[PDB]
């Protein structure tokens, strides 16, 4: 809902309109130029001189206005390559931001991409990017592994945290602690190679079921 | 003999009829209040301050101009709020909440087709 | 300066140049478009950080030694040792060169902020608040992202840190390369040297100097001779500006690629093949270069295979 307030921006779309309007206004104005000739109305220069004398003056005007057309068309080709490169980017985002979920950083908005919705604009496209942004962090003490029975335990997914007195396993993107068990972790190596490993208890569910 | 384009800097008529002029790589002693010499030329009509704000009207080489409160000023664009990360060798920061954000992106796709 | 390039000082010429319409307005509008985009190109590649991050005084990240890419406090410029090498390898008749909006000190401050953010918080500061985590643990997550189990780092932390430190150290030897940056300088220098030299051409006129024409000729015939020179030198300006627009599109496409890599190689971990170096992408560190950017790509490369039977 806040998106409408920010609108009621599109300068990139107005610039395309302006650039073509300016080339068409200039192209027409260049017809009122003498280019060192006698006058600029192909009629004056005619109903006023001979077939062999009105040929040099008209040839000068033709060359000048023919140069105008070459300038115009060359710029349209150079500018059409730029809008084509933009249309290629918009088509690529349409596939990768709207028809799927992207992991490309900053390609589909700021934050972690969830989804996008297209909207039509005149001569363009607008993307509504929906992102995931974390908030309200707390600091914790951490350790890479935990020692139990002389063996090193590593998390399957997540990080070890300490709240001051007890250690828990959490997932990395949302604080949600669980107790460190043998189903949450895996074993690899001994506690002699890991720098910063700490002692704690890893609970086995089997023994309290067997009393 | 010195020369250099002349441009007119305006906070847009629709807000004020003042203006400042920058003479590109012209010394302020060879141009012919608030006169400030910068490595980009001679700036006339704006006072140079040591504070920093966001770029408003880019002047070039780190300086900008703009309105304040009733006048035109020329400061040096700052790069942003400073912040130290509380790094240590056994500390971590994990979010406990989140928000969903929406942002716009705009892309042109076509021009008008012309024929002469 | 269209009037000073073509005519040049003379004032009898100015009334003649007005007779060709708005060609001089078109040149100023076209070149201003380029001038504004060139500062935006730089902001999009480097100005991707809100706050200016700083590293802690100790500067000891579980071993890994980053002194060759962090700023040197004992310098007026505050460049890194590698940035000092990178900058050590690379007015006329109406022509002028405008200064950039951002100084190279300001660019160095964007690069040090990206380095300080990454080494202390990895990729979290690019999506929200910066979340600290020990660096050794950052490296272990990065191996996990490429399908390697995280104990490979924790049991071999010293080996990886020592091998990294030598591998980054070899980068200076390969430098003490930047031909892509020198080519940009050369192409503009060549267009400015050619544009000036084209003023010593007669284009089929009696002379090439708009004052000498008058000194030895009447107005009726001098208007024709000066009009020929004006047309010739006006064609020179059209050639110059057209090429700057075509060449500015190429540097713009390069700035778009550099901005995209800045997001995807530096502010995160990419799975795109060969987009962030050769091997399996772990991390990247930016360095500032004159008119460009240098990426230090850190990759994972397997070695010493054995064969086995499988099922
Ligand atoms: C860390 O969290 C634990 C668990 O919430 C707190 O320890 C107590 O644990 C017993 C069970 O062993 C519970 O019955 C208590 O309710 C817990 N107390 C509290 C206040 O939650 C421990 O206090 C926490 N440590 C710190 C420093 O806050
Ligand atoms: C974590 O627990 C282990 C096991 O109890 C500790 O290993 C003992 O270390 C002491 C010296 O601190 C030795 O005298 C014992 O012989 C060790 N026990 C075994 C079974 O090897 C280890 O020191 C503890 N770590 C910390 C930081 O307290
Ligand atoms: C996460 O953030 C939201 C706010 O963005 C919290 O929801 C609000 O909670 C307060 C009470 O603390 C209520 O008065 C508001 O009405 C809630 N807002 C909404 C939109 O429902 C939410 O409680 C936060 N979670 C935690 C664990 O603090
Ligand atoms: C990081 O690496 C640099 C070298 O790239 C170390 O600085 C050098 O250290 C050696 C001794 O090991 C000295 O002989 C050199 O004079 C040092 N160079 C400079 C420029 O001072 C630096 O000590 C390393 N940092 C750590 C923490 O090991
Ligand atoms: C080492 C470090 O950065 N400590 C900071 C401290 O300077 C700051 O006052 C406090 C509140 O913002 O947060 C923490
Ligand atoms: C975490 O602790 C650091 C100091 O070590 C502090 O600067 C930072 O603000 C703390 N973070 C939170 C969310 O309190
Ligand atoms: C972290 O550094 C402090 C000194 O600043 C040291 O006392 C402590 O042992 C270090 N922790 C680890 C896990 O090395
Ligand atoms: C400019 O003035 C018009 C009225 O003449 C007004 O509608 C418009 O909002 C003004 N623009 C600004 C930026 O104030
Ligand atoms: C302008 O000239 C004065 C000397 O008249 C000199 O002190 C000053 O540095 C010059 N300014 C620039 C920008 O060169
Ligand atoms: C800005 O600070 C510098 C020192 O960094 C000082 O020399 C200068 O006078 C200050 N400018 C103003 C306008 O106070
Ligand atoms: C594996 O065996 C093949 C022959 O089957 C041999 O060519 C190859 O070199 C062997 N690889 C290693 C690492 O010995």
């Amino acid at each position: 809902g806040k998106i409408q307030d920010s609108l009621s921006a599109l300068g990139k779309l107005q610039d395309v309109v302006n650039h073509n309007a300016q080339a068409l206004n200039t192209l027409v104005k260049q017809l009122s130029s003498k280019f060192g000739a006698i006058s600029s109305v192909l009629n004056d220069i005619l109903s006023r001189l001979d077939p062999p004398e009105a040929e040099v003056q008209i040839d000068r005007l033709i060359t000048g206005r023919l140069q105008s057309l070459q300038t115009y068309v060359t710029q349209q080709l150079i500018r059409a390559a730029e809008i084509r490169a933009s249309a290629n980017l918009a088509a690529t985002k349409m596939s990768e931001c709207v028809l799927g979920q992207s992991k490309r950083v900053d390609f589909c908005g700021k934050g972690y991409h969830l989804m996008s919705f297209p909207q039509s604009a005149p001569h363009g496209v607008v993307f509504l990017h929906v992102t995931y942004v974390p908030a309200q962090e707390k600091n914790f003490t951490t350790a890479p592994a935990i020692c139990h029975d002389g063996k090193a335990h590593f998390p399957r997914e997540g990080v070890f945290v300490s709240n001051g007195t007890h250690w828990f396993v959490t997932q990395r993107n949302f604080y949600e602690p669980q107790i460190i068990t043998t189903d949450n972790t895996f074993v690899s190596g001994n506690c002699d190679v890991v720098i910063g490993i700490v002692n704690n208890t890893v609970y086995d569910p089997l023994q309290p079921e067997l009393d | 003999c010195s020369f250099g384009g002349v441009s007119v800097i305006t906070p847009g008529t629709n807000t004020s009829n003042q203006v400042a002029v920058l003479y590109q790589g012209v010394n302020c002693t060879e141009v012919p209040s608030n006169v400030f010499q910068t490595r980009a030329g001679c700036l006339i009509g704006a006072e140079y301050v040591n504070n920093s704000y966001e770029c408003d009207i880019p002047i070039g080489a780190g300086i900008c101009a703009s309105y304040q409160t009733q006048s035109i000023i020329a400061y040096t664009m700052s790069l942003g709020a400073e912040n130290s990360v509380a790094y240590s060798n056994n500390s971590i920061a994990i979010p406990t909440n989140f928000t969903i954000s929406v942002t716009t992106e705009i892309l042109p796709v076509s021009m008008t087709k012309t024929s002469v | 300066d269209c009037t000073m390039y073509i005519c040049g000082d003379s004032t009898e010429c100015s009334n003649l140049l007005l007779q060709y319409g708005s060609f001089c307005t078109q040149l100023k509008r076209a070149l201003t478009g380029i001038a504004v985009e060139q500062d935006k190109n730089t902001q999009e590649v480097f100005a991707q950080v809100k706050q200016i991050y700083k590293t802690p005084p100790i500067k000891y990240f579980g071993g890994f030694n980053f002194s060759q890419i962090l700023p040197d406090p004992s310098k007026p410029s505050k460049r890194s040792p590698i940035e000092d090498l990178l900058f050590n390898k690379v007015k006329f008749n109406g022509l002028t060169v405008l200064p950039p909006l951002l100084t190279d000190e300001m660019i160095a401050q964007y690069t040090s902020a990206l380095l300080a953010g990454t080494i202390t918080s990895g990729w979290t500061f690019g999506a929200g608040p910066a979340l600290q985590i020990p660096f050794p643990m950052q490296m272990a997550y990065r191996f996990n992202g490429i399908g390697v189990t995280q104990n490979v780092l924790y049991e071999n932390q010293k080996l990886i840190a020592n091998q990294f430190n030598s591998a980054i150290g070899k980068i200076q030897d390969s430098l003490s390369a930047l031909g892509k940056l020198q080519d940009v300088v050369n192409h503009n220098a060549q267009a400015l040297n050619t544009l000036v030299k084209q003023l010593s051409s007669k284009f089929g006129a009696i002379s090439s100097v708009l004052n000498d024409i008058l000194s030895r000729l009447d107005p009726p015939e001098a208007e024709v001779q000066i009009d020929r020179l004006i047309t010739g030198r006006l064609q020179s300006l059209q050639t110059y500006v057209t090429q700057q627009l075509i060449r500015a599109a190429e540097i713009r496409a390069s700035a778009n690629l550099a901005a995209t890599k800045m997001s995807e190689c530096v502010l995160g971990q990419s799975k795109r093949v060969d987009f962030c170096g050769k091997g399996y992408h772990l991390m990247s560190f930016p360095q500032s270069a004159p008119h460009g950017v240098v990426f230090l790509h850190v990759t994972y490369v397997p070695a010493q295979e054995k064969n086995f039977t499988t099922a």
